Order: structure tokens, then C-alpha cells, then sequence
């Protein structure tokens, strides 16, 4: 359940090819990211909102 | 002979064997059904909005 800023940080980690692990019920960012990455949609700014 | 057979067919270990076989069949069947269920559920939930 990191801050929204952590998202950008995690972005920086993706290019570094570092294995990531998330917890479903830890908190908000984690729980939402669980679903978000589940279904790939090109543009979902309203869904993400 | 019929009595010997009846006593054998009601032997405790034989009951366990029969139950194990039926449970295996139920497990395979229910597992297939469950596997189909989540696959359908993801496709149905993706169309959320």
C-alpha cells in the first residue's frame, strides 16, 4: 500500500528487470494494482479514476 | 459363498477404497468445472464498465 508516487518509482524498476511482488489485501495501491494489471486496456483514465 | 462375498464387500478397507475412488472422480469433475468457472468469470468481469 505505497503512495501514488511509488507507482512512478515502480515504473523505474520495471526497466531495471527486477522481480516485483505485491500483496492483494495489503492496502489500496496494492489491491487496485492487482486488478489494473489483470486486464490490459489501452485507455482507461475513467476506470483508473 | 454369497455370505463370504457380502462380508468382503462390507470390509472396512474396501469401503475406504471405494470412497477414495469416488472422491477422485468428484475431484477431477469439480476441478474441471471450477477451472472453467474462473475463466468465464474473468471474461465477464473485464467488460465491467
Amino acid at each position: 500500500n505505497g503512495d501514488p508516487s511509488t507507482l512512478e518509482r515502480m515504473s523505474r524498476a520495471v526497466e531495471q528487470a527486477a522481480p516485483w511482488l505485491i500483496l492483494a489485501g495489503s492496502g489500496g495501491i496494492a489491491d487496485v494494482l492487482a486488478a489494473l494489471v489483470g486486464q490490459p486496456h489501452l485507455l482507461v483514465p475513467q476506470v483508473t479514476e | 459363498l454369497s455370505t463370504m462375498e457380502k462380508r468382503r464387500r462390507d470390509s472396512e478397507e474396501e469401503v475406504l477404497r471405494k470412497t477414495a475412488h469416488r472422491v477422485d472422480l468428484i475431484a477431477k469433475y469439480i476441478g474441471g468445472l471450477r477451472e472453467q468457472e474462473k475463466r468465464i468469470k474473468c471474461l465477464e468481469s473485464q467488460a465491467n464498465y
